[PDB]
């Protein structure tokens, strides 16, 4: 919707990997953007 | 010893000394350090701050 709302931080990792792809992993038994 | 890339999990211990208030004071707070007179306050802060 046309309004506003500020995201707040959870969780940072210091994992520190070299990320080049992006997927999701989602139940088989109403989208995203 | 391994060194890599992210050195910065696996530190010493760290010291926390006693507070005190409405005297100067050179703190070091979180790697933030000044010189000031840390008194308590009223400003609110999200828990994220």
């Amino acid at each position: 919707p046309q309004g506003f709302s500020a995201l707040e931080p959870l969780v940072d990792l210091p994992i520190g990997i070299n990320i080049t792809r992006f997927q999701t992993l989602l139940a088989l038994h109403a989208a995203y953007y | 010893f391994e060194l890599l890339h992210a050195p910065a999990t696996v530190c010493g211990p760290k010291k926390s000394t006693n507070l005190v208030k409405n005297k100067c004071v050179n703190f070091n707070f979180n790697g933030l350090t000044g010189t000031g007179v840390l008194t308590e306050s009223n400003k609110k802060f999200l828990p994220f701050q």
